[PDB]
């Protein structure tokens, strides 16, 4: 049990670290998805707004 | 126990030997690749006492034995000791006579040919196996991992080969063999523990350091940051209890041992490490292969157990790897046992039953036959 | 140790669910990012394409 | 899956394979004329794996394949790979079987007769097509564009044909068949991208360059001026993302490649360019023909889709041509795929149903029959 | 120490550098293109010890140095390291200051623009050369051989360029750049010597294998028959002495290595070999050119010294060539030193004095000038 605990603790710590890595990667995806949407629909949708004007004339 | 004449599967390294019956998901027997011999004069009589001890016998009575292993940096150097290991593993532990079962043995593709010839010869001439096959360790690692495509970084005890495979095909020009493995990591640790005041040079002592490494060490996601703290604070030391009741505490040495995987210069090797070979094997693969191998770099064999290694490796490869592309390392539970598991998967395929060297072809040609029949 | 193990194992398995939840969310955010990237790409390219075709007139 | 015995129509060129049924206004599917083969030794067992891959399969698994195109600058030589391309085109895409449909294939007016004979032989002997008809690409190019009179400028991957047609009649003495094509542009671009530090020599690299060309290239109305600025500033550069995440930035190569169409000397060809061949094909015709051909220079095939190509050729032809008379290029959006459309138009004409070789006449005469029955 | 302001000739490749004074018949300073650096921690003090070693210094002290090559596959990747090679070659061995000696450098015809301009820049800004020229190796090879026409196979360590010249004019459309060279043949040998039980991966080991290749390997005229006996008997084995007194005995690896020239698939390359590329360099030239290039197939640079290669190539091209036609190989004992000899011939030619870029034109235009002035 001491080893099972160290192992479970390694697993708990692993999961805390894995969660930490994923806390970081979820935030990176939360920020990257955010940034990509924020820049991508905001720019390309803006480019389609610009289409409204670009294709006028 | 087995109720059918299935193939036997056995992975053999400089570390341990894993064996069992094809069709399972685990070896049924695992033994150290060790044959032990007494180094003392007997005085009492009627004490039993063997001339040689094998596997678990070698470790159980090790207090007065010198312990040697038959495999060095991927090859068999002592066929007699491999015969003892297999004899014990197959007949005493698995309770099987290979005479009634085909046997599957393994090696990476650049392994010197003498190794494949010896594996073939021992099983055909001392065990009378009806059939043989030598499989590629990378092939078996990908089967165990659920892949047909990926790079197998077999960071075992002897040698690391880092072999890339795409759609089940070899890409041999890209195999970046590396002279760094778990046995060297043990030696690094013995020297650094000597600096701490604990000399470990004799067989019992060498076994202790190997055990310390396996239970206490980790890679460290950030080496320098982990060291800045580990070198400054005792709170990062882990206490290991030595067999005689004494203890040793290990601090930044706890990670400096596996760091050799990222710093081979630690043992005098002219290499940057396992992440460098991971990168070079993929770098030399076809430009239209790379995307599938980068998303599927595969850990296999041992040393992958480091709870620091999973993030350490993906960070190190991602740093060298191309943008746009998804870069990922597969670090499956079938680790440290992936070759045996892959062996079971291969050995049990219906499509593999035509791949066997029979004990007819073997005697007509001799053991060099494996060089033409397996791969 | 049995109690500490139950907690380390429970925390590890739970945290492992946080690992799979963050991981899953990361994959979903990546599928969304991809879809966002794809739409961005498709829009910028549809416009750049159409614009190249329509640069003239 | 069709409810009528409509003719099948397919343009099997050195580049793309276009296919659909007669009566439509577009091919239903378009893919490369490629049959791919593994260039590596397999190591995993039970992996499936074909001896050869076709079309999109050949590109999808290309990481370990060498890719070949059965049609060489307009002629079929590897008929066995083309049988596979046709089978794939018909059964895995259109979901038709030639056995139940008459089939129309097409070639340039000065294409060697061997091409028409081999295409006829295979469709009748391996696909059992009830009838065949080898069409002229120039005929089909003008049907799709809506002309009975004009110059067919079919500047695609294989060969540029340059043929004047007047009131539905050929004026064959004025045909300027030229060994200058989209295929040469791909190889030339590989060489000038090598000059920039990005060498391309393999199939995967060639497919990457073909993609760079198709997405980044143009010719421009004024080459020297476009060259002077592209060679002096980043403002005319465009990046390309490679399959493996590498990024290549391309400057004047973006147009210097395509410019070979007007300056063939860039690839060592003895030619004045596509605008002069157009001009001379008209100048060799009678003066009561020239007035209609100069006003109707008609684009078909790839490379005609490059920005500045219709304006570039019209400018050069106009400069070489006499005044008062009007010079014009017809360059419809149905570019690169217009010959297929012309095939649909021909295949569906009531006046064309007497032009078919039936699978009676074929067996009595053999495949040489195409030389007398089609045109 | 020279008695005339004669340009230096410096054939600086990915392997070795042959340097000397124009007007002579041989190089005077021959060094490997190596810059070496210590990879160990010092213990003794007052031992001298350089930060870097060059040329012969790099090899003489190599026991503890990692050795790098500043030039890869035909180009300079590390110009600072080339300045170190050049300073030593010029001032210590040739004992000349470039300030009064213009210096001719060499390149392949499709070599990236960046390399030709960087070489120009270093000689003008670091060495203050009064003038510069960068020559085509094919030109130099033909001068040395007494020809204005032929295919130059410059098959050295970096790239095989396969470049045709006729009547002194380049025929660039027919240059077949090939990614197969002497450096790959060395790597292949390291991998197959690993198969024999002698792994070679470190700098000392890499230098040994290159030396083994140069001394023991050959092609002969028939691979399969040579392999049938080499693989069956010790009668075709040759021993090589390793630096520490140990030996390695090599069998069919002796020919399997250079056979990659005829079988590039041995290193994972998508190529039919050097004879296919030689053939295409001839075949892709006009029909009235082909006869003169067939009769003037010119061996130049490294690998041309494999036994049986001049005749092996004549046989392999003859096998692809039309009958009646005479295929001839030019392969004088001045093989591989022919680029240096041509450099001497061209640099000192009175008809070529106006071809030197002076250090006037250089500063007004910058280093890109080499692209417009040399050819």
């Amino acid at each position: 049990l001491s080893d099972k605990l160290k192992e479970a603790e390694t697993r708990a710590e692993f999961a805390e670290r894995s969660v930490t890595k994923l806390e970081k990667s979820i935030d990176d995806l939360e920020d990257e998805l955010y940034a990509q949407k924020l820049k991508y629909k905001a720019i390309s949708e803006e480019l389609d707004h610009a289409l409204n004007d670009m294709t006028s004339i | 126990d087995e109720d059918e004449t299935t193939a036997l599967v056995c992975d053999n390294g400089s570390g341990l030997v894993k064996a069992g019956f094809a069709g399972d998901d685990a070896p049924r027997a695992v033994f150290p690749s060790i044959v032990g011999r007494p180094r003392h004069q007997g005085v009492m009589v009627g004490m039993g006492q063997k001339d040689s001890y094998v596997g678990d016998e070698a470790q159980s009575k090790r207090g007065i034995l010198t312990l040697k292993y038959p495999i060095e940096h991927g090859i068999i150097t002592n066929w007699d000791d491999m015969e003892k290991i297999w004899h014990h593993t197959f007949y005493n532990e698995l309770r099987v006579a290979p005479e009634e079962h085909p046997t599957l043995l393994t090696e990476a593709p650049l392994n010197p040919k003498a190794n494949r010839e010896k594996m073939t010869q021992i099983m055909f001439e001392t065990f009378n196996v009806p059939a043989m096959y030598v499989a590629i360790q990378a092939v078996l690692s990908l089967y165990a991992s659920g892949r047909t495509t990926g790079i197998v970084l077999d960071s075992g005890d002897g040698v690391t080969h880092n072999v890339p495979i795409y759609e089940g095909y070899a890409l041999p020009h890209a195999i970046m063999r590396l002279d760094l493995a778990g046995r060297d990591l043990t030696d690094y640790l013995m020297k650094i523990l000597t600096e701490r005041g604990y000399s470990f040079v004799t067989t019992a002592e060498r076994e202790i350091v190997r055990d310390i490494k396996e239970k206490l060490c980790y890679v460290a996601l950030d080496f320098e940051n982990e060291m800045a703290t580990a070198a400054s604070s005792s709170s990062l030391e882990k206490s290991y209890e030595l067999p005689d009741g004494q203890v040793i505490t290990i601090g930044n040495e706890r990670f400096r041992c596996p760091e050799t995987l990222f710093q081979p210069s630690f043992i005098g090797m002219e290499s940057a490490g396992i992440h460098e070979t991971t990168y070079n094997s993929i770098m030399k693969c076809d430009i239209d292969i790379r995307k599938d191998l980068y998303a599927n770099n595969v850990m296999s064999g041992g040393t992958t157990m480091y709870p620091g290694i999973a993030d350490r490796m993906q960070k190190e490869i991602t740093a060298l790897a191309p943008s746009t592309m998804k870069i990922k390392i597969i670090a499956p539970p079938e680790r440290k046992y992936s070759v045996w598991i892959g062996g079971s998967i291969l050995a049990s395929l219906s499509t593999f039953q035509q791949m066997w060297i029979t004990k007819q072809e073997y005697d007509e040609a001799g053991p060099s036959i494996v060089h033409r029949k397996c791969f």
